[PDB]
């Protein structure tokens, strides 16, 4: 029951915590050798594993599923892959924690489930918090640059771990924009087609307030457009 | 990404030399201007 | 074409290491007809293949350099005849 929870929690659901997809993990039920006092702690810990299995499934699903061939930035698109890239390396301390738990259980096998619970409760708040960002991106069909503002509005809050955790992901998805801008400004070459890096001679080149980040004002964007067109012409 | 700035330069430096020397081979030797 | 399409992914170095040696014999074939005047075709897989002298065929690498090589070899090959 002890080791089984760790295996379920890493993403290998057992014959005790039976994974469905419409309900996540579920215990096998009341038996006369168990009663609710341990059961509730186990369920509360099982929440985080439900979320974790969903996360790994999504990251796997959108990174490494094509040799890259439309207008799609949400079933495809470089920004979605960049988010999926950021999310797993932010998820690295969870794996490190589970790894720690196995070692402690090896040292003394009589350690409680509450012993697990208090160590993992630094994650108990942060794991619901990051979920609404990915849920927003999936539900509202948020693509292109719009993913940045979706993360950025919740990276101006008042909880330090949520802020740092979201900050690393925003660095990655900034990185794809920076990689396109680093060539287009000095040469004019773009690597993206049917996606925007918020700028789409003197025609076929369009600038829009809608695609541009809200937290980056219009004035710098107009200068960027001016630089790219100027170098492109001569 | 791929780029040609260390590939095409030591190639085009010989392409242009060959083409110009062919024009010169016409004129200072075979005298097309005389014809 | 996968290289200029994407380079912001973890599978960039593997595909780069594949292409870096898969482009190696083609570079040699381009490096032949221009520097030594020897036309060297492989299997039809090399892009250029073979009185008035119009007896060489011509039927993604950049086409902006293709015709320049195509004329840079044939003058020396005419001097061979």
């Amino acid at each position: 029951m002890i080791h089984e929870l760790l295996l379920a929690l890493s993403g290998y659901p057992g014959s005790i915590f039976t994974w469905n997809k419409r309900s996540g993990l579920q215990v096998s039920q009341d038996f006369p050798f168990l009663h609710p006092s341990e059961t509730s702690v186990l369920n509360r810990l099982c929440r985080l594993g439900t979320d974790y299995i969903r996360f790994t499934e999504f990251i796997e699903q959108y990174t490494g599923h094509v040799q890259q061939q439309q207008g799609q930035g949400g079933l495809h698109g470089i920004y979605l892959r960049a988010f999926c890239t950021g999310l797993d390396s932010v998820l690295q301390p969870y794996r490190q924690a589970l790894l720690d738990l196995e070692q402690e259980f090896l040292g003394d096998p009589h350690l409680s489930i509450s012993h697990v619970n208090y160590f993992l409760d630094q994650f108990q708040l942060l794991f619901p918090s990051v979920m609404v960002v990915v849920e927003q991106i999936k539900s509202q069909k948020i693509h292109g640059c719009q993913i940045l503002e979706t993360v950025y509005k919740h990276s101006c809050g008042g909880l330090p771990p949520v802020r740092s955790a979201l900050e690393k992901i925003l660095a990655v998805c900034h990185g794809v924009m920076y990689k396109q801008l680093s060539a287009w400004m000095l040469h004019g070459l773009l690597l993206d087609q049917h996606e925007e890096f918020f700028i789409k001679s003197l025609k076929q080149f369009s600038l829009r307030v809608e695609i541009l980040p809200s937290y980056i004002p219009v004035r710098v964007a107009e200068k960027i457009l001016f630089v790219g067109e100027s170098v492109q012409m001569f | 990404v791929l780029m040609k700035r260390s590939i095409t330069a030591p190639l085009a430096a010989h392409i242009s030399l060959v083409n110009k020397a062919a024009v010169d081979y016409f004129f200072v030797e075979l005298h097309l201007e005389a014809h | 074409q996968e290289a200029l399409h994407n380079c912001s992914n973890e599978h960039y170095p593997v595909l780069l290491s594949l292409l870096k040696t898969s482009c190696e014999p083609y570079t040699r074939f381009i490096h032949d007809w221009v520097y030594s005047g020897v036309f060297r075709d492989a299997y039809g897989e090399f892009m250029i293949q073979v009185k008035l002298y119009w007896t060489h065929g011509y039927v993604v690498f950049l086409k902006h350099i293709a015709h320049d090589i195509y004329v840079c070899g044939k003058t020396i090959n005419l001097l061979k005849l």
